[PDB]
């Protein structure tokens, strides 16, 4: 049902996590690791998140993972190696999928499960809140004042990026 | 904080956004806004070796609300004995 | 590094530490974190050499998952409180994640093995950085969440790393990796401490760092990086030998000089608490410590080890680096046990 | 019902590509003293049928590929992501309403250069990887400027829904106020749709094929079309006569036409960039000028008392 | 005066560019001091009611806040009707 | 559910086109006819890597026009003036660093 | 011109948040009736339902306080077809 | 607690045995590193938006950034690294042990 | 001559005059031959579910006035 629709992303979620875990080809893994993320962003979308959701598609995604493969292709691997074909890998990506479906079969079937510590399984709707009619988006709200609130955030985290910057050209240079 | 040089100055650098009862933008409140309200006031200038005895009822109210975990607990058993019921029969849920 | 970048660099290594220290939220805490370690690692790779760039990278992934483990513990605690703030911590499983996370950060044992390692592999200045100024951080953190910290846990973390610092340093003969495992003997006392009277672990944690900068300064006074050389030393600055074994003697804890009062105060307040067996085991497991550092004496002040012949020409030269603050620091290292009641200003 | 919109969107978007190719090739050959395609149907117009048929006809020649994933991904994100550039135009009306469809359409176009990346890692050739990373390094570059740009029209516009630029433009163009932005956002979309004097990937390689080849090239065409039906919206805003969407929607595609003739107009013109020197035009030159006109955006409706809603 | 004029001059015809974008920066950081009407994007937004305005309970001596919205007590939009 | 239709959509026809692409009668009967430093300028890897930082910084930026609906216009205006111009000292300092030159 | 229009454009604003405010206490009040009407059907359904179930209290708080408490989505929609609950929660969310 | 709390963890925890169990490559390292990010940040912004703290809304995307810049520092020193021994093996990092 | 691009070009833009109009179209059709609803923000969400419920045939699209009341 469409009503179990987080939890259906949070499974592909995991199963995104467990592809690069176990460490296939920097290239292979890096392609785990963007499906992730935008599973991730629509779990994220669907707690009414629109925002931060596109920014993990337009940061995470678009910037940060884009830079990631192009490092890869420029000095880590040119062209990846057969999916799979390393032993060890494939021992890991079948145990994290064998874990994980336990867990989903366990906590369906009796609509809860004890892995560790003990969930609810009834579906993350029941947690949502019933009373919304403000003529604005909250999240919006609440980014905006990074402005207004902020400007102690906005000091410290401008400047780090300015010494990232400072800091990178020192490391490469060489 | 180590040095609490926010209160020697009087100048809010991260306080502002450390509880969710404290000022919100166009005054929203968070859902858990009254029990962490409560909480807080229960607690306030006793210390935490006191507070953790004497503000219990408090705290347990804002957990849950926070997490929901006795609540959920409870729509599961009454969700569980329905199936049963409709299982067995003896109980056909209204319109 | 073009000087007003080493010193906005180094501006930026403290205001990182500075916003720990001051911030009540915990987010402002991680970034203070991420900024110090930003700022960081130019300074251990400025020599630009392979062994520079493995120190750089070590230092980077421990540092970089100890964040991570550090940020999971605060959003496991806003769920179970729904609260940001510097404090106690509300669930037994956040404290657990954050006090290993400032293990690592601190490079306590078992989370040890990349002290002995990025000491070595950067300079002088760089390992002074992050053997002093670098435990300020997380040691402040841990003066502040201590009453929610597990005891087992941190007095596990105490005692291995008086083991490992001292046995550790019993195998070394270069002067970066024997103030590496020097430190993390000495991070041992400071955390032990901390579950019965954090006034004392600031003690330990000044006196320590007071008596660190003295020996990596007269270190880079005479750019001595290896037992050996630094045996040469009588030949060219006979006054340094004396101060060394000064403060050798002084960080063995012997009276009556400075490095007694902190395993002093700290013995007194743990048998205050009826605990008598981990401050027996303790004092007598430092020995180890003062062990390796009397090897230093014997061949750097009480005997003269043989030298060279172009030694002579280094007669004709004086020392021009600037050994800023050392005559200061290398009295309080050493004079400072009739003052100890003073200890009561870090209350 | 919501089935046949999209149809009605996806078909029309691939066949106004065909005719694209048919329209650039006799645009650029009366530019040149000639007369481009006019034999193959009356007027050139069955050209785009036998390009079709002939290139999905061809023997698909695809060396042995390192990585058989990453040559068939790379088609599928490119020509997948180029028609979901278009689901938020409003013309007038989007087939989906987003409140953020601008931040969207920003998200959604900074993955495309994923197709780059992979199409150069499938190639199974180093001088191909090159070629791929230093269109990487075009694209990426030129994306800073076109979403400061972006920012600071919607510093007057005062939401992020692309309708609403339609009503921030009822009065007015917003190409009179930002003349200076629409000059870059213009050229940055030349350079990120990697179009002459930007086409140094086609250049560089001369100093795919079949069905794969046309695929690359629908997704290139429809993206190109969509710059300049976007670039339409932001600067050269249609009114909307909700009795009337029609009239809207001939005004805003003869706009939209206009400005994918000048991208046309603009490859019979001029020379191409070498690599350093559009490295250089961003860098040293949109880069300083869009930072102070995003302060100066920034700063002038709160100094003019122009701040717009935001709803 | 002179060779700050002297110095334009050269900027002018060699980095027409980046005096643009310096002098534009320069106005933006400028201009909001010494506008007339920046004040009014203060009470705009100020002006603009975004949640639900909880009235008072009425305790007797409360002259200034009016009864009813169209009494004549309260702040009043009429400086942004003409602006 | 319209946009996971509309997605959904554009991506299997996308899917539908590359494979009929690759597998069209042929009417032939006979046989037919690694992980290491790519030479590449660190000059390339700069680019990128400048490209992340000012990505960061624009997503800072894009709260803007939100952010111009506060009644706290004074501390919004410095600071949205303070973070462009420290994106612009980044810039200045890549420039006059000879971060942005491609000779050598 | 795009002062004149900006200002316009917030005196718009103004008066259509201005007629949201005017119909705001009407909604509360149909809001209200509801909410306690759900949760009196719910009340209902669960007495027949936890009838023989042991050590049941029926309408047992599970908070301390008895103060009001705003119910969350699977209190109200708890036992109701999937097709409401479904909109209720994600129907704002997936709106176009 | 609430069911995609369970999986949002399990990720996280999948992502640090990931980082804890090196292979050879740097990158694939590098990449488990950014997986916690990752899983932080979802963790984060469901609390953050289910509980309605509205001035918390724009902590994930300072974590965001500043991770970011975490992952170009990283990165940097993975082609510092690839530049002195040809690849980004680990093994070839073992000069420090003596 | 010059006119004869034209051909290839009104083509062109009857492709592109379709998606618009078919668009607004599809939403008069299903909308009553109103203009679809936007509901960017929870108000104007509650109030289209409200419609649906007051329509009588759980079509938020179906107007009641005076004659309901
Ligand atoms: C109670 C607990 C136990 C006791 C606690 C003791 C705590 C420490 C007390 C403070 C110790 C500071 C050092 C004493 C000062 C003596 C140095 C001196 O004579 O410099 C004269 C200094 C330069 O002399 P010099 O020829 O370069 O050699 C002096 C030493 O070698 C200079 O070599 P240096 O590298 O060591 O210089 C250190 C100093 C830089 O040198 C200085 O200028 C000394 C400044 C001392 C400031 C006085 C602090 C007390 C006031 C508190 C406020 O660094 C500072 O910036 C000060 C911190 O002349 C001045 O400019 C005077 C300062 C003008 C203001
Ligand atoms: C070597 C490395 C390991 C270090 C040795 C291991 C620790 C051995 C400890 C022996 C037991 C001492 C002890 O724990 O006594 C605790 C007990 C505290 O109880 P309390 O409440 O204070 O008073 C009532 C008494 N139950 O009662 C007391 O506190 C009385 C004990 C006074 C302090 C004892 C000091 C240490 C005794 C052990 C060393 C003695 C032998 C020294 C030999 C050295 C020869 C060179
Ligand atoms: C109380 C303890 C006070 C400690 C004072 C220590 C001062 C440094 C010792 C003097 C040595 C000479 C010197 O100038 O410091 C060296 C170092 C700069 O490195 P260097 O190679 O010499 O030249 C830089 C060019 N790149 O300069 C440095 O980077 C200073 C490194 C030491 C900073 C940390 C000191 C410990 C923390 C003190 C805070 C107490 C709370
Ligand atoms: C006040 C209350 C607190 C009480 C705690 C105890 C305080 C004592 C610790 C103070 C700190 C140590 C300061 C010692 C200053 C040393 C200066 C000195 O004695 O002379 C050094 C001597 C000079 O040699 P030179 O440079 O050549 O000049 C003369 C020309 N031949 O250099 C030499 O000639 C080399 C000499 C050979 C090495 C002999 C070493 C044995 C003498 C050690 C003296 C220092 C004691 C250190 C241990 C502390 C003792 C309690
Ligand atoms: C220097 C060379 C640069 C070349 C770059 C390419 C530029 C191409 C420019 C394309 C745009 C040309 C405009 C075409 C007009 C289309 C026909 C039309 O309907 O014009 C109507 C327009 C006034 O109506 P309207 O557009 O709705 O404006 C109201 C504000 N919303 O008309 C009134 O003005
Ligand atoms: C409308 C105009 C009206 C005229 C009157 C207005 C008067 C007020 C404005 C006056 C402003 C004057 C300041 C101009 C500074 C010019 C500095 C300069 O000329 O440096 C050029 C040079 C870079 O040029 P390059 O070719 O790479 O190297 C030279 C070798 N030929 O050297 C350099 O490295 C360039 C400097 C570093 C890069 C600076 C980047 C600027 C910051 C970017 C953002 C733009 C400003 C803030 C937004
Ligand atoms: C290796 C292969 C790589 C290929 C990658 C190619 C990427 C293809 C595109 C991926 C799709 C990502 C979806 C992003 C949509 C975000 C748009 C948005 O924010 O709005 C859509 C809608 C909310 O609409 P909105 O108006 O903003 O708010 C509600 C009413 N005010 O929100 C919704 O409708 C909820 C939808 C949730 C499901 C999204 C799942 C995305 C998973 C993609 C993988
Ligand atoms: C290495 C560089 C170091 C630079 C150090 C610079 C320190 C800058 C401190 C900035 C914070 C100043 O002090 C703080 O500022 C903001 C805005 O001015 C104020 O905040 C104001 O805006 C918002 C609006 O709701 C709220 O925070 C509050 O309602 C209001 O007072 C705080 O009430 C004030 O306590
Ligand atoms: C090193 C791997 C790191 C992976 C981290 C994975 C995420 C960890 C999730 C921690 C959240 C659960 O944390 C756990 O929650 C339960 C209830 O919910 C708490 O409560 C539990 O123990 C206490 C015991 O007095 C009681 O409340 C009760 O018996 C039981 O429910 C636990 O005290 C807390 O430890
Ligand atoms: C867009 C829809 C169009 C629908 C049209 C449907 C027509 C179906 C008939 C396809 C006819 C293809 O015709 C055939 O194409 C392949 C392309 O690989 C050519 O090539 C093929 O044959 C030659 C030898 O003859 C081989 O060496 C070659 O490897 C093989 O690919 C053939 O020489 C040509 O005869
Ligand atoms: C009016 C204020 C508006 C706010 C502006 C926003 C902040 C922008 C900060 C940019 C600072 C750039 O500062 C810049 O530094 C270099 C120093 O090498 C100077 O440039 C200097 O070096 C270059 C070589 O690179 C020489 O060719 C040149 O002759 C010399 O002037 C620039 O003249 C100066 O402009
Ligand atoms: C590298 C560091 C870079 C830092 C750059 C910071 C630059 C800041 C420049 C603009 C700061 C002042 O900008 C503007 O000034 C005027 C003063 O006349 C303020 O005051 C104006 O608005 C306020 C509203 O709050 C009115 O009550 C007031 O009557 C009006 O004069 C504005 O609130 C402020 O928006
Ligand atoms: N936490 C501890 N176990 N010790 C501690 N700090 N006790 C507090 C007692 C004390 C002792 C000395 C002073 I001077 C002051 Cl003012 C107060
Ligand atoms: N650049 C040009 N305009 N001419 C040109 N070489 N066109 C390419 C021809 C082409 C490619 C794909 C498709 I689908 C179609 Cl129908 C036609």
């Amino acid at each position: 049902m469409m009503l179990y629709i987080v939890f259906i992303l949070s499974v592909i979620f995991v199963m995104g996590f467990v592809g690069f875990s176990s460490k296939p080809s920097p290239i292979y893994g890096g392609l785990g690791l963007i499906v992730s993320g935008g599973v991730g962003c629509g779990i994220v979308l669907n707690f009414g998140g629109s925002f931060l959701g596109l920014m993990v598609f337009l940061i995470y995604l678009g910037g940060m993972m884009v830079v990631f493969g192009y490092t890869t292709a420029m000095a880590t691997e040119q062209y990846p190696e057969i999916w799979l074909s390393n032993k060890a890998v494939l021992g890991a990506f079948v145990t994290g999928l064998l874990m994980e479906f336990f867990m989903v079969y366990y906590v369906l079937k009796d609509k809860e499960v004890e892995v560790v510590f003990e969930f609810n399984g009834l579906g993350d709707w029941v947690i949502y809140d019933t009373g919304d009619s403000g003529f604005f988006s909250e999240e919006a709200m609440g980014i905006a004042a990074l402005y207004s609130y902020g400007t102690w955030l906005v000091i410290v985290t401008g400047w780090s990026l300015l010494i990232g910057v400072v800091v990178i050209m020192e490391i490469t240079r060489g | 904080p180590f040095f609490d040089v926010q209160k020697r100055l009087g100048v809010d650098l991260d306080r502002w956004m450390t509880i969710q009862s404290a000022e919100q933008p166009h005054k929203i409140p968070s859902r858990c806004h009254a029990f962490e309200k409560e909480w807080i006031e229960c607690a306030h200038g006793i210390g935490s070796i006191r507070a953790e005895k004497e503000c219990k009822i408090e705290f347990e109210d804002f957990r849950e609300c926070l997490l929901r975990q006795k609540t959920m607990k409870r729509l599961h058993a009454i969700r569980r004995q329905r199936e049963k019921l409709i299982k067995e029969g003896k109980y056909t849920p209204p319109p | 590094m073009n000087p007003i970048i080493f010193i906005i660099i180094l501006l930026t290594i403290m205001l990182g530490t500075i916003i720990v220290m001051i911030s009540s939220h915990w987010l402002l805490v991680w970034i203070g974190f991420e900024m110090n370690m930003l700022a960081i690692i130019p300074i251990m790779m400025k020599n630009h050499n392979p062994r520079a760039t493995e120190a750089s990278t070590k230092y980077f992934l421990t540092q970089s998952t100890a964040s991570m483990l550090l940020m999971m513990a605060v959003i496991i605690n806003l769920m179970f409180s729904g609260q940001w703030t510097v404090m106690k911590l509300f669930n037994p499983m956040a404290s657990m994640l954050m006090t290993m996370a400032l293990a690592m950060k601190l490079g306590m044992a078992p989370f040890h093995f990349w002290v002995p390692e990025v000491t070595q592999g950067i300079p002088l200045s760089s390992g002074l950085i992050l053997l002093t100024w670098q435990k300020l951080a997380p040691m402040s953190v841990l003066y502040q969440i201590f009453p929610s910290i597990n005891l087992n846990l941190i007095l596990t973390l105490s005692v291995l790393s008086i083991l490992i610092g001292g046995w550790g340093g019993l195998n070394q003969t270069q002067l970066r990796k024997i103030m590496a495992y020097s430190s993390i003997a000495h991070m041992g006392w400071m955390t032990a401490v901390l579950p019965y009277n954090p006034t004392m672990t600031l003690l330990n944690l000044i006196i320590y760092i007071i008596m660190t900068s003295t020996m990596f300064t007269m270190f880079m006074a005479n750019s001595t990086t290896t037992t050996l050389s630094l045996s040469h030393t009588w030949n060219k600055t006979p006054i340094m030998t004396v101060l060394i074994l000064a403060t050798l003697l002084s960080m063995g804890g012997l009276p009556p000089l400075s490095g007694f009062m902190p395993k002093w105060m700290i013995i007194q307040e743990m048998t205050k608490n009826n605990s008598i067996i981990l401050p027996t085991f303790m004092a007598i497991t430092a020995l180890l410590n003062l062990y390796f550092y009397m090897r230093l004496t014997y061949s750097t002040t009480l005997t003269m080890f043989p030298s060279t012949n172009n030694m002579k020409m280094k007669w004709q030269f004086p020392l021009m680096k600037k050994m800023t603050f050392l005559p200061t620091m290398v009295v309080l290292s050493t004079m400072m046990l009739p003052l100890t009641p003073m200890l009561s200003v870090l209350e | 019902m919501f089935m046949i919109n999209i149809l009605m969107l996806i078909i029309p978007i691939l066949l106004a590509v065909a005719f694209l190719t048919l329209v650039e090739r006799k645009v650029l050959g009366y530019m040149q003293l000639r007369k481009g395609p006019n034999v193959v149907g009356p007027y050139g117009l069955l050209q785009p049928i036998a390009d079709a048929i002939k290139l999905f006809i061809k023997e698909p020649l695809r060396p042995a590929t390192s990585s058989a994933s990453m040559f068939i991904l790379a088609p599928i994100m490119a020509l997948g992501l180029a028609l979901t550039m278009w689901i938020p135009l409003p013309m007038p009306y989007p087939l989906i309403n987003m409140n953020l469809g601008v931040l969207f359409m920003l998200a959604m176009s900074s993955l495309a250069v994923y197709s780059i990346l992979w199409s150069g890692w499938a190639s199974n050739s180093k001088y191909a990887l090159i070629g791929a990373l230093r269109a990487v390094a075009q694209t990426i570059s030129y994306e800073v400027t076109l979403a400061i740009i972006l920012l600071s029209v919607l510093l007057m516009s005062g939401s992020f829904t692309l309708s609403t630029l339609i009503t921030t433009q009822e009065q007015m163009w917003l190409i009179l106020p930002a003349w200076p932005l629409a000059m870059m956002w213009f050229i940055s979309t030349l350079a990120e749709t990697n179009r002459a004097p930007f086409d140094l990937t086609e250049g560089e390689s001369e100093l795919y094929a079949a069905g794969p080849f046309a695929l690359f090239f629908m997704a290139e065409y429809a993206n190109i079309i969509m710059m300049n039906i976007f670039t339409a919206i932001l600067f050269l805003g249609t009114s909307h006569n909700p009795h009337m969407p029609e009239l809207y929607t001939i005004n805003f595609t003869i706009k939209s036409l206009l400005l994918t003739m000048s991208f046309l107009w603009i490859r019979a013109s001029y020379p191409r960039f070498r690599y350093d020197q559009l490295m250089h035009l961003l860098w040293k030159n949109f880069l300083p000028l869009t930072l102070a006109l995003c302060m100066w955006h920034v700063s002038l409706p709160i100094l003019t008392s122009g701040i717009p809603p935001q709803t | 005066a002179e060779r700050v004029a002297a110095f334009l001059k050269n900027v002018w015809a060699k980095e027409p560019v980046l005096v643009a974008s310096f002098a534009i920066a320069g106005l933006a950081v400028i201009l909001p001091t010494l506008s007339p009407y920046t004040k009014y994007s203060l009470m705009i937004n100020r002006a603009t009611p975004y949640n639900y305005p909880v009235p008072l309970r009425d305790d007797g001596n409360m002259p200034d806040v009016p009864s009813h919205p169209q009494d004549p007590q309260g702040p009043s939009l009429e400086w942004l009707k003409r602006l | 559910m319209n946009l996971m239709l509309a997605l959904l959509t554009n991506f299997t026809l996308a899917t539908l086109l590359v494979i009929i692409a690759f597998w069209l009668p042929q009417l032939n009967v006979y046989s037919e006819k690694g992980s290491a430093r790519l030479p590449f300028s660190m000059k390339f890897f700069l680019v990128a890597i400048t490209f992340l930082l000012f990505d960061l910084e624009i997503a800072l930026l894009l709260p803007l026009p939100w952010a111009s609906q506060t009644a706290n216009l004074n501390t919004m205006l410095t600071m949205a003036l303070f973070l462009i111009i420290l994106l612009a000292v980044s810039l200045a300092y890549e420039w006059t660093q000879k971060g942005l030159e491609w000779t050598e | 011109s795009m002062m004149k229009w900006n200002r316009e454009r917030r005196r718009l604003q103004i008066e259509d948040f201005e007629a949201r405010i005017a119909l705001m206490p009407l909604l509360q009040a149909e809001k209200d009736r509801r909410v306690l009407q759900m949760l009196r059907e719910n009340l209902e359904e669960e007495a027949t339902v936890m009838k023989d179930v042991p050590g049941w209290k029926v309408g047992e708080s599970v908070f301390h306080t008895t103060r009001w408490v705003t119910p969350m989505m699977g209190e109200l929609y708890g036992l109701r077809a999937s097709e409401e609950v479904l909109s209720a929660t994600y129907g704002f969310i997936w709106y176009t | 607690m609430s069911m995609v709390y369970m999986n949002i963890m399990m990720a996280f925890t999948v992502s640090l045995v990931g980082l804890l169990m090196y292979r050879s490559h740097l990158m694939s390292s590098l990449l488990c590193l950014e997986g916690m990010m990752l899983s932080l940040f979802v963790m984060a912004a469901l609390t953050i938006l289910n509980s309605h703290f509205t001035l918390a809304s724009m902590m994930p995307i300072i974590l965001l950034v500043f991770a970011a810049c975490e992952a170009a520092l990283g990165l940097s020193l993975l082609v510092m690294v690839s530049n002195t021994y040809g690849t980004d093996y680990v093994q070839n990092l073992n000069l420090l042990q003596c | 001559m010059w006119f004869e691009v034209l051909p290839g070009i009104a083509v062109m833009g009857v492709c592109l005059f379709i998606p618009g109009m078919a668009t607004a179209r599809i939403h008069r059709f299903s909308n009553g031959g109103k203009e679809k609803r936007v509901a960017h923000y929870p108000y104007q969400w509650y109030l289209m579910e409200r419609d649906r419920r007051v329509s009588g045939v759980n079509r938020s699209y179906v107007s009641k006035g005076l004659e309901n009341i």
